[PDB]
């Protein structure tokens, strides 16, 4: 019998035993870069993976076939020019190697107004109204498709992204790059439902799809577009000198996107080791596979993370006596560059399967791309879990523990629309976690052909032991998911949040008085789930952990915790991120927030009767998850 | 009176289609810019004035390759440099 | 499920003019017999005072009427989400007077609701299949 030190010092032991570096390496030969998804080269690193794990004879390991639609560069090549409104001249500006996925394709002419980084208060903060004009913004802060959508909430023809020095420190000031604008997730002309011939393919659009061009440009053409524009930018942007603000009176810019759809298979890679106990409970391991480029830190650290946590954790169950509780499945995704299509079509086409059975989620992607600080992302279920992790596992550089802070817990940014966890999170009520070795500034390369091995082992020569950081807390995290009777999955961290949320309102708080309505009902929904996650603590302290059916029904409580979570008053189709916490839509939280906040601005932009059906069903939200978490329905005590 | 709804629906399709080839001096400029991915089309008032800003830009920037087309010049580089001179000589001239 | 497919026989043509084809309704139906068949013979094999695999068991007879409600649509607005038993353009019966409306050619028929429609059931079928059959691994799909 093997107990938690054991599985910790044999899995450092092989972790130790680990060489990252090489297969990073492999991942980057011309047999598999450029890796765009359904390329040949995807399907050749699909079949490698399928090999290594049929290799480490894991219990079994099987495929998914998906035909997606994504978006590509068509014969006409899209073109940025600047037009003379006196008609005399045109200027050819760039026409870029790289694009947007996505872009609806389209010819627009007018003023270029520069908008900082595209988030809502930099458009709120402008002298220019951006209302019929194009909008050249800066990458870096949020998603292309959160760009798009807030040029379009204000009526812009057309969206220009660029990467400055100063924000990207990159020398070659012509380096194109790709994105994608689909605000949401998975294939985008199957909205809800997986992308299966069953379905034989409806006619259904993603109400995320832009309906404006969006085009990625190179920063010298950047620079040849503030050569024709007037005003400094604000010095609190911190861009550079070159940057100007609206085009002069004599100048129009042409934007000209025509990418075009394209119907492609993809295929999703699985293995799976089998639990001892309970295998039908079981964690999920992620990781991207395509990208545009070579996609050295984008895809091939992940993919490396993903098949030596696959061949170490089969080695510790053939050979070491590795019993884990629950199975683990490791996936290779595909067309993660267009919105984690792969994660989100394989969750829409089992997520009855997936119900109550996946109880974890650790995505793997863009896990290594610095040494400074050590980032982490996920449900607050898994937030005990990371902290003890960050006490025992060393830094790759300074060999301190990484556990530094001890109020890291109430400085986690949320999962966001690009990160492959969101989906697990937000849609299908799965706890999942992500987390990097990272700096202050973002990655240059990603997105961009100089994603390679060379300058990755350049930036980071470390990248081995960092790489094995990162592979411990993985490892770590799966150890801790599926060796014990109990889950480790900390209910009592969800109090935190809810203390937050009515805190959030208690700025409001005169508006809630003048409305008619009470907070009061929210406080004893907190009383209650308080007091249910008491005693479920007490009765997991009373419980024997050997008697494994108080252990079962207890553990099930549990794994119904995230689900609970998720808004019943929505369509999952038409709003499929229906987590109330760290979803998106009308449904959550700080959805009902900033409905809120528009009260003050006396205009009519505030909703009333919006905000009160969102009062209602985000209280019932609460007190249904405390309900459903205190017992059976008879022990549930009404005032 | 189905004729008469035939003949309307025929002289509006001829509207449509008679107003959909309505091109400007700009749109010729741009298709001569995009059919040989040209750096600058200048459009002058008269052929003089078209051979005298290409012979300027010809003296600043020898190694441009001028098209003179009526009143039209057209201006084919091969790095970006030789286009970004070729710009501001175009447009400050 | 023989029913209704049998149901959407009198409609072969319009399913043909439509581009569309009725073989992976079959295919689901033979999935949901193969969950079915081995579920019964699970629990003919299974040993009765053993309690955690007839837990198992018993909840995977549980989830099948749940299974069947439309998750696909918003259960504030259409709470009767039962594809066979509910109200709704997301039940069998609605899919089935909407492809009556082709034949009987008025303007009443809607193409892109009936595509819709059709990819959306046989899903819900094709996912109940799938969640009846056992371990998301062990689905034999392709
Ligand atoms: C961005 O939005 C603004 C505001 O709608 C647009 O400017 C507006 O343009 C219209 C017509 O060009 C103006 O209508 C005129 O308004 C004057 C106001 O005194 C009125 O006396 C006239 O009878 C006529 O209705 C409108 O006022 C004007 N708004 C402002 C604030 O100037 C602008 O065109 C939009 N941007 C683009 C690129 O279209
Ligand atoms: C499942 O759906 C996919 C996607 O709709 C089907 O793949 C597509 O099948 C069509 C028709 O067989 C292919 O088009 C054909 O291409 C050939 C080669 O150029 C041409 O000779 C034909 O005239 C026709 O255009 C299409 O290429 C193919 N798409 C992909 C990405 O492979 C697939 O057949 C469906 N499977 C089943 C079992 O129904
Ligand atoms: C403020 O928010 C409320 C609530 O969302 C908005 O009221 C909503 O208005 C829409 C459209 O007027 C209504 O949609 C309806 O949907 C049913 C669904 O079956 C359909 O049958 C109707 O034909 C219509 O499309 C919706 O019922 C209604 N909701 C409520 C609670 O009243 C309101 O429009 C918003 N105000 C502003 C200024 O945006
Ligand atoms: C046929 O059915 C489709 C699908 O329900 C209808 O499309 C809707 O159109 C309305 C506006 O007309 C939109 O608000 C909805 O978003 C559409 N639904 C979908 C799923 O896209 C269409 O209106 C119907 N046609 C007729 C003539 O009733
Ligand atoms: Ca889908």
């Amino acid at each position: 019998r093997l107990y938690w030190d054991d599985l910790k010092r044999k899995l450092s032991e092989k972790l130790d035993s680990t060489d990252f570096t090489s297969t990073i390496k492999l991942l980057n030969e011309n047999s598999y870069v450029p890796r765009e998804a359904g390329s040949q080269k995807d399907e050749n690193l699909a079949l490698y993976v399928e090999n290594q794990f049929r290799e480490f004879k894991l219990s079994k390991v099987w495929r998914d076939q998906h035909f997606v639609k994504i978006q590509v560069k068509d014969s006409a090549q899209n073109s940025v020019i600047i037009v003379d409104k006196n008609g005399r001249l045109v200027y050819l500006v760039e026409n870029p190697g790289g694009y947007v996925a996505y872009s609806k394709a389209a010819t627009v002419t007018g003023k270029l107004v520069h908008a900082n980084f595209g988030t809502k208060k930099d458009f709120e903060d402008l002298y220019t109204p951006v209302n019929g004009s194009i909008v050249i913004v800066r990458a870096g802060k949020i998603t292309f498709a959160e760009k798009v959508a807030n040029a379009e909430s204000l009526n812009a023809i057309g969206v220009l992204i660029y990467m400055d020095q100063t924000k990207f420190p990159i020398v070659n000031a012509e380096l194109s790059f790709f994105g994608h604008a689909h605000l949401g997730t998975g294939d985008p002309y199957t909205p809800g439902f997986p992308s299966f011939n069953h379905t034989q393919f409806p006619p259904s659009r993603s109400s995320g799809l832009p309906n404006i061009p969006v085009q990625t440009i190179s920063r010298a053409a950047a620079e040849k577009l503030f050569g024709n524009m007037e005003g400094d930018c604000p010095s609190d942007w911190k861009t550079d000198s070159t940057c100007r603000m609206v085009t002069s009176e004599s100048k129009n810019v042409k934007l000209t996107v025509s990418n075009v759809l394209k119907e492609i298979k993809i295929l999703n890679i699985f293995g799976v080791i089998k639990g001892f106990v309970e295998p039908d409970h079981y964690v999920v391991v992620g990781a991207q596979r395509d990208a545009w480029g070579p996609g050295a830190a984008k895809s091939g650290v992940g993919t490396a993370l993903l098949l030596k946590l696959a061949q170490m954790f089969s080695d510790m169950v053939l050979k070491d006596g590795f019993q884990p509780s629950r199975s683990i499945i490791f996936a290779s995704w595909s067309a993660g560059d267009f919105g984690s299509v792969g994660a989100t079509e394989w969750l829409e086409g089992y997520l009855s399967s997936l119900h109550l059975k996946a109880f974890t989620y650790i995505n793997l992607d863009k896990a290594v791309l610095g040494t400074s600080n050590f980032k982490v992302s996920a449900s607050p279920l898994l937030y005990t879990l990371i902290e003890k992790t960050m006490q025992n596992v060393k830094h790759p550089v300074t060999g301190q523990f990484l556990y530094q802070d001890s109020n890291w817990a109430s400085k986690v940014e949320k999962l966001t629309l690009d990160n492959a966890a969101f989906p697990f999170l937000a849609y299908s009520g799965i706890p999942a976690v992500s987390f990097c070795f990272c700096e202050d500034t973002d990655y240059p390369y990603l997105g961009t052909t100089m994603d390679t091995y060379k300058e990755l082992i350049e930036r980071i020569p470390e990248l081995n032991k960092v790489a094995r950081a990162a592979a411990e807390v993985a490892g770590q995290f799966v150890i801790k998911l599926t060796h014990d009777v109990e889950l480790n999955l900390d209910y009592e961290r969800y109090n935190s949040q809810l203390l937050s949320f009515v805190r959030d309102l208690n700025q409001y708080r005169a508006d809630i008085k003048e409305m008619g309505l009470s907070l009061q009902w929210l406080y004893s929904a907190r009383g209650d789930f308080f007091r249910a996650t008491s005693r479920l603590t007490t009765d997991f302290g009373n419980a024997e952990k050997t008697d494994r059916f108080v252990m079962k029904k207890l553990n099930d409580r549990v794994m119904r915790v995230e689900y609970h979570f998720l808004s019943p008053y929505v369509s999952p189709k038409e709003s499929p991120f229906r987590h109330v916490f760290w979803g998106s839509g009308s449904h959550t939280l700080p959805a009902l927030l900033e409905n809120l906040k528009l009260r003050k601005q006396n205009n009519g932009a505030f909703n009333e009767t919006l905000f009160r059906n969102q009062l209602a069903l985000a209280t019932w939200t609460i007190q249904g998850a405390a309900n459903a978490l205190s017992g059976d329905v008879w022990d549930i005590d009404n005032e | 009176d189905e004729r008469e709804e035939e003949q309307r629906r025929r002289l509006e399709e001829v509207k449509e289609e008679a107003k959909r080839r309505e091109r400007s001096e700009q749109d010729l400029a741009v298709l001569y810019l995009e059919a040989v991915n040209a750096a600058v089309v200048f459009v002058a008032d008269s052929e003089e004035e078209a051979k005298r800003v290409a012979d300027i830009v010809k003296k600043l920037v020898p190694e441009v390759i001028i098209f003179v087309h009526d009143n039209f010049v057209v201006f084919v580089v091969d790095s970006d440099e030789a286009a970004r001179r070729v710009y501001e000589i175009v447009e400050r001239a």
